């Protein structure tokens, strides 16, 4: 359950192809993260809103 | 002989095993049928809005 910010750090981290682990329900982004990553969507800017 | 038939088709060991084939044969069935459902519920869920 990491800040908003957070996710730009692992968008940094992606690139360093560094293996990310992930708890459903810890909080809300990892919970968020969760389904997000789950189904890919191209422009999905009202779902994630 | 049906005497001894009867006793032996109602052994203790011998229910185990009738019951444990029986078990086996739920669990594929049961497997089948929840791997399917979960593969529907994704693409149901996909559509969410």
């Amino acid at each position: 359950n990491g800040d908003p910010s957070t996710l730009e750090r692992m968008s940094r981290a992606v690139e360093q192809a560094a293996p990310w682990l992930i708890l459903a329900g810890s909080g809300g982004i990892a919970d968020v993260l969760a389904a997000l990553v789950g189904q890919p969507h191209l422009l999905v800017p009202q779902v994630t809103e | 002989l049906s005497t001894m038939e009867k006793r032996r088709r109602d052994s203790e060991e011998e229910v185990l095993r009738k019951t444990a084939h029986r078990v086996d044969l739920i669990a594929k069935y049961i497997g089948g049928l929840r791997e399917q459902e979960k593969r529907i519920k994704c693409l149901e869920s996909q559509a969410n809005y």
